């Protein structure tokens, strides 16, 4: 199961290592570490200054053959299998590279790997908010000057939401506030830095929760006053007892001693306003279940059974008219979880017999295959083990070339490459295709067998690039009712956005009905010449499995398709509804209405508080809104610009309310804070059945779903199964039934004396 | 195809799954060795979770271990993940069949009436070798015993060829009946499932309250609602079974004082248990049609359910 980052004796001490780029001039020799939680990889350099690389930002680790490499420095052999490259930066696009030669040989490599761990470990990314500012409070501390003080300045920085206040802060620590002045790592320990944002960051709202329930004697609260706070206010109510049996005494006692700091509190199994802060914030009362975050989802069921993260001319970093094509964008996409990236192929030059990747009549650089190809077989399977699909849109007008295309597929991806179907499923009618269980570790070739734009006109197919294609042979749609006639799990179809928004709009309950057996590739259309996006959730909802967009533009589309493929391990394939998934069933994706044998769900969001949200004084507002079916979907909802301030912004406005989810189980709540202008602070995608009730911190994400450090909201909510507005009454009596019948024997045992 | 759609309702525990397997086994694919291998994990997950329940009831109770050498066993098991066993080895198999074996832990298993242990510990404990060996595989039987709490609402179809039941399976606990409501349309028929054996038990939900007078209650009221105006009802008086031990041990004159009927007899019993379901309910509208049963118990669901088929037919056509 999951793991907490360990960090390796060796990453602790640190290895020398020679840190360069293509300009550097003199061997740079600097000593790498990572601190013992996992945050920064930090050197030292030739100055004594220092530099911090902040490990969730962390893209991709690279050596040997895969590391970066230059030439005019040079430096005889090539085996050198001690370069290391590092990747980061804040989505796919715009990538940094870092380059650390070891002195020492058999380093690298365990660098490599262990750096690419920390960097994807699922515990880290969602971390309690206590954690992201421990992580604060690390960076405090590596970030020091040349003489390994503390620059004052640099708190005053990393809190420029209010100089003038954090200098009273640290002088009630008594600590130095002047912007000259340093302070020794000796006395800056994590108690001085709780009190310091303690006393800088008061919490008006905190005191409302402990008021709330209860202790008007209000000091402090009772072990008996928290375990009904943490059973009641905080518990899911969805969840079944037995499964999810509710907190004991003593297990209400371990918190206290986890917890509280006042060391006589503790002795009387009570718990303060400051040791209850540090649980709101801790590792028990996150919003979401481990459960939700982990691989948990069922990964036997059929290919066409789960929704697959897709790209769509994964090799564009910009626009689709003009612009630059990568090989970088393939090796990101993979790694960020996609499952599915697409290969404008044309075809080579006489002299120059290799086949090129790019658009089409457009002056867009290109980029050869065989580049692409070998970026594939590397970054596949470096973040997901389950199956990887390569939609090729062949433009090969040559029977040498297009046969060296295929002879590349086998010699790159080598045992990897499906070239067979598997003993248990023949490619014959009536067959299910595939678990992606059955298919770990494989590569699924997509191209023919024997404003649409370039996907209106391909070349044939020859039987080279014709007998690697088998469970995902792309044939030209006709209706739902031939490809039901037909019968064929191996035979999927390609449908441009206005063409797939026809066929939802006109037969929704039969492209359903195809989605159980068959797989459906939507593309945006030729128009959004500056990549733009189409909201993928309007296909998903009609079991739409590869719904493709443009990875290089992270508007809410992108930002939505990020959010729900973090969860079941970033896999990149989540499990379709039981409903829309079974042969058995079928339900209207436009009811109005809730769908018998279905749970419905309501949802009261209510946003309190945040905390450290801007760099600069400004007012913040938040957008509530919900994903799924159209009936689940609100694009509406705003809090009021913050008092005035971006520190600890308190907001009193009614909740924000979904009293009817049809389909609870494919909406997802989407929480993201503004500065007053329009400024993306940050935001949050939570699956509506998985989020759970009571005031929990939602610590905030960028547009590419990763983890900010001191933004963050507190918010309030309660996640309930629905009950129609009338049938209240028998919902209770079914509940706890005996005191129904309790009163109805009592009355009629008061009337025995009138027979 | 004719399509009818049965709801199996129960306080919790009664045995609604259970009564699903018998219908797979009878009417449906039944279980192969591969199927059975799927509950290999499930057996062992409840010889732990059962073993730790009496390793808690020892201290709760303040009951010593007869022997010395148990109490590090029992040390070794109460730390066991029970989510996470996949396997059952030693030290684990020696160490359990060793608490088990201690006049201490039998004595303590005597007052299980005092605490929450499922139903199918002895069945298992007692048969430890054939569960320990690396060859095993679970008997059917093995299968129908096992314990998996059931959440949710979970829509089974069986084609009995003259109709096709859809029969729907839901959580017993309190929380799981506010989802029961969206499982209510178009319902033809309600089977409701009783445990005979819970007259001395309490809830899990809520430890001062008595098992069967949440079912009673349960029932008495859900025969009332509206949805059911025009579907039958047909209530299994299920685990009789483990009503033909108990009542030599534990009165029901203790837990229902009005019941004036002899001891430790398990028709008489079983005869007023029934009483209080189906009689004087001041809204005596349905016909209810009973049987008693034991769900693990093949050949009995068998031969009730076949008289379940007709009556539910005969009152539709
Ligand atoms: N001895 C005995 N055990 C039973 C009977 N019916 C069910 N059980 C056991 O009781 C446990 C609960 O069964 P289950 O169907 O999950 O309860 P549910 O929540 O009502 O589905 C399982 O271990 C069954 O094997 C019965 O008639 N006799
Ligand atoms: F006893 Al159940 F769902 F009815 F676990
Ligand atoms: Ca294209
Ligand atoms: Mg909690
Ligand atoms: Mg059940």
């Amino acid at each position: 199961q999951l793991e907490p980052p360990t960090v390796v004796e060796t990453l602790r001490r640190g290895s020398k290592f020679i840190k360069w780029d293509e300009e550097t001039s003199s061997r740079n020799l600097v000593t790498l570490r990572v601190d013992p939680n996992g945050f920064f990889l930090y050197w030292t350099g030739p100055n004594m200054e220092v530099d911090t690389l902040d490990i969730s930002s962390i893209r991709d680790t690279r050596t040997g053959r895969y590391a970066r490499l230059p030439k005019d420095p040079k430096i005889d052999a090539r085996l050198e299998e001690k370069l290391m490259t590092v990747v980061s930066g804040p989505d796919p696009v715009n990538t940094v590279f870092l380059n650390f030669m070891a002195v020492q040989d058999d380093t690298a490599k365990v660098w490599s790997e262990e750096l690419f761990k920390l960097a994807m470990n699922i515990l880290a990314q969602n971390a309690s908010r206590n954690t992201f500012l421990r992580k604060a409070y690390t960076k405090l501390k590596l970030q020091v000057n040349q003489d390994g003080r503390i620059p004052v300045k640099n708190i005053l920085k990393m809190f420029s939401a209010d100089k003038k206040r954090v200098e009273t802060a640290l002088e009630s620590c008594g600590l130095k506030f002047n912007r000259s002045e340093s302070i020794r790592p000796d006395e800056f320990s994590l108690e001085i830095f709780e009190r310091f944002l303690n006393k800088l960051c008061l919490r008006p709202d905190i005191d409302k929760i402990l008021l709330e329930i209860g202790a008007k004697g209000k000091p402090y609260l009772t072990l008996e006053q928290l375990m009904d706070f943490i059973n009641q206010k905080q518990r899911d109510p969805r969840l079944n007892e037995v499964l999810y049996p509710p907190l004991r005494p003593s297990q209400a006692r371990l918190l206290i001693e986890k917890y509280e700091p006042n060391q006589q509190f503790l002795e009387r199994d009570q718990m303060s306003m400051e040791g209850f802060s540090r649980y709101l914030g801790g590792e028990e009362n996150g919003i979401l279940p481990l459960e939700a975050l982990d691989l948990s989802t069922d990964m036997t069921q059929p290919l066409s059974a789960y929704f697959i993260n897709s790209s769509h001319n994964t090799y564009l970093t910009a626009g689709q008219l003009a612009g630059t094509s990568s090989v970088e964008m393939y090796r990101q996409a993979l790694l960020w979880g996609c499952r599915c990236v697409e290969l404008d192929v044309w075809k080579g030059r006489p002299p120059e017999e290799e086949p090129f990747i790019t658009h089409g009549f457009t002056m867009t650089t290109e980029v050869p295959l065989r580049d692409v190809l070998e970026a594939i077989a590397e970054t596949a399977f470096k973040t997901s083990p389950y199956p990887v699909i390569l939609s090729f849109e062949n433009h090969v007008d040559s029977a040498k070339q297009q046969a060296k295309m295929a002879e590349y597929c086998r010699s790159i991806f080598g045992d990897a490459l499906l070239i067979e179907p598997l003993d248990k499923y023949p490619l014959a009618p009536g067959v299910p295709l595939p678990s992606p269980q059955d298919l770990m570790g494989r590569i699924l070739v997509k191209n023919k067998k024997r404003d649409e734009g370039t996907a209106s006109s391909e070349v044939n197919a020859t039987e080279e690039m014709s007998t690697l294609v088998n469970y995902i042979e792309p044939v030209k749609f006709k209706s739902f009712e031939a490809a039901r006639k037909r019968n064929k799990c191996f035979e999927m179809s390609s449908f441009v956005e206005t063409k797939a928004m026809e066929q939802l709009t006109k037969s929704p309950m039969e492209f359903v009905e195809y989605n159980k057996q068959q797989l459906s590739r939507i593309y945006p259309k030729g128009t959004r010449v500056d990549s733009s996006n189409y909201m993928p959730q309007l296909f998903w909802n009609v079991g739409c499995q590869l719904v493709a967009l443009n990875f290089q533009t992270l508007d809410v589309a992108m930002q939505l398709n990020a959010g729900v493929f973090e969860y079941n391990g970033r896999s990149g394939y989540l499990l379709k509804p039981e409903f829309m998934r079974r042969p058995d069933k079928s339900f209207d994706p436009f009811t109005e209405v809730i769908v018998d044998g279905i749970v419905a769900n309501a949802l009261r969001v209510k946003v309190i508080s945040g905390q450290f949200l801007s760099d600069r004084k400004v007012g913040i507002y938040v957008e509530v809104d919900m994903f799924g079916l159209p009936v689940d979907t609100r694009r509406k909802y705003r809090t009021r610009t913050s008092q005035g301030n971006s520190f600890n912004p308190v907001w009193d406005e009614e909740p924000f309310d979904f009293p009817k989810v049809v389909l609870p189980t494919l909406a997802s709540l989407r929480i993201a804070a503004f500065e007053e202008g329009g400024k993306f602070v940050g935001h949050r995608i939570l699956p509506v059945s998985a989020i759970r009730s009571g005031y929990h911190y939602v610590c905030l994400r960028n547009e590419a779903n990763q983890p900010l450090c001191l933004p963050a909201l507190l918010i309030y909510t309660e996640a309930s199964d629905y009950i129609p507005d009338d049938h209240q009454d028998y919902a209770e009596a079914l509940i706890n039934p005996i005191k129904h019948v309790s009163l109805m024997d009592q009355r009629a045992r008061q009337l025995a004396a009138l027979i | 195809r004719r399509e009818l759609k049965l709801l199996l309702l129960g306080t919790g525990e009664s045995g609604k799954s259970t009564f699903i397997k018998q219908m797979r086994i009878i009417h449906g694919s039944g279980y192969s060795d591969e199927d059975k291998r799927g509950f290999t994990k499930l057996v062992y997950q409840n010889i732990f979770t059962a073993m730790q329940a009496m390793i808690r009831a020892m201290d709760t109770l303040k009951i010593p271990y007869k022997y010395e050498h148990n109490k590090a066993h029992a040390q070794l098991v109460r730390e066991v993940d029970v989510e996470k066993v996949s396997a059952f080895e030693n030290p684990y198999v020696d160490a359990i069949k060793s608490l088990w074996n201690d006049p201490g832990i039998q004595e303590c298993y005597d007052r299980r009436r005092e605490y929450q242990l499922s139903d199918s510990t002895k069945y298992y404990l007692n048969d430890l070798d054939r569960v320990a060996d690396p060859s095993y595989l679970p008997t059917q039987q093995d299968v129908l015993r096992v314990r998996v709490p059931t959440t949710g609402i979970i829509e089974y179809p069986f084609d009995l060829q003259s109709v096709i039941f859809r029969m729907v399976d839901v959580g017993g606990q309190r929380s799981e009946r506010r989802k029961w409501i969206h499982c209510f349309e178009n319902v033809t028929s309600i089977m409701f499932l009783v445990a005979l054996s819970e007259y001395d038990q309490v809830l899990v939900e809520s430890d001062n309250e008595n098992r069967m007078e949440e079912s009673k209650a349960l029932f008495r009221t859900i025969i009332t609602y509206p949805w059911f105006q025009n579907s039958s009802v047909i209530l299994f008086l299920n685990k009789k079974d483990l009503l033909e031990e108990k009542i030599m041990y534990s009165h029901l004159v203790d837990y229902f004082p009005e019941y004036d009927g002899p001891q430790r007899d398990a028709q008489a019993a079983r005869e007023f248990i029934l009483k209080m379901f189906v009689d004087l309910n001041p809204d005596s509208d349905k016909i209810i049609y009973s049987h008693f049963t034991c769900a693990t118990d093949t050949e009995n669901i068998r031969f009730v359910f076949a008289a379940v088929k007709d009556t539910i037919l005969q009152l539709n056509l």
